[PDB]
Formats: structure tokens, C-alpha cells, sequence
């Protein structure tokens, strides 16, 4: 007999106060945990 | 198994022999398996911009 479990959450909530590059930032956290150059390049433009 | 014989003559033849022989096995066998596996994956995504 062999049982075997698992288990991993992983949740992120980025916050990124540029008002429409805002929503950028916060989405690109799927999969992506670090940011994006250009990313952040734009949204400190905005 | 098991074999049993008995023979016995006296001349006076006369001749008498008896043998007897019963053989029975038996083989029994059983096999069960089961398998049960679940995966089940939750995600909630919420955004306010
Ligand atoms: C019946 O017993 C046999 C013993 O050889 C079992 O056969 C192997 O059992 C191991 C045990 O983990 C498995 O990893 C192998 O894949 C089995 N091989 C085959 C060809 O089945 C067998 O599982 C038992 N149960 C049955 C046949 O239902």
C-alpha cells in the first residue's frame, strides 16, 4: 500500500498605486513573482 | 495421498492381495486490488483597479 499527498498554495497581492499601468503590475503577479523590467519601467513613467 | 496394501497366502494353495490408493488435492487462490486517486485544484482571482 502507498499513499502519497500533496499540497502547495501559493498567493500573491501586489500593489501598484500611474492608473491604468496600475492593473499591469498587479496582474502580471500570476506565475511572475518577480516584475517585469519594462514593467516597471512604464509604470514609474506613469 | 495415502496408499494402503495388504496381501496374505497360506498353502494348505491360496493366494489373496489388496492394495488400495486415494489421492486428492486442493488449491485455492484470491487477488484484490484497488486504486483510488483525486486532484482537485482551486484558484479565486480578484482585481480592483
Ligand atoms: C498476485 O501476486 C503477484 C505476485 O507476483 C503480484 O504480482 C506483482 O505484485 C507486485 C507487488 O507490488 C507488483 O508491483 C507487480 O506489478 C505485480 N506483477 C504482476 C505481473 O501483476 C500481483 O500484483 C498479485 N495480484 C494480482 C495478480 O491480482
Amino acid at each position: 500500500a502507498a499513499s502519497g499527498t500533496q499540497n502547495n498554495v501559493l498567493r500573491g497581492e501586489p500593489f501598484i498605486r500611474g492608473a491604468g499601468f496600475i492593473s499591469g503590475l498587479s496582474y502580471l503577479e500570476l506565475d511572475n513573482p518577480a516584475g517585469n523590467k519594462r514593467r516597471y519601467s512604464a509604470w514609474a513613467e506613469s | 495421498k495415502s496408499g494402503f496394501s495388504f496381501g496374505f497366502k497360506i498353502p494348505g494353495i491360496f493366494e489373496l492381495g489388496i492394495s488400495s490408493q486415494s489421492d486428492r488435492g486442493k488449491h485455492y487462490i484470491r487477488r484484490t486490488k484497488r486504486f483510488s486517486h483525486t486532484k482537485s485544484v482551486f484558484l479565486h482571482a480578484r482585481s480592483d483597479l
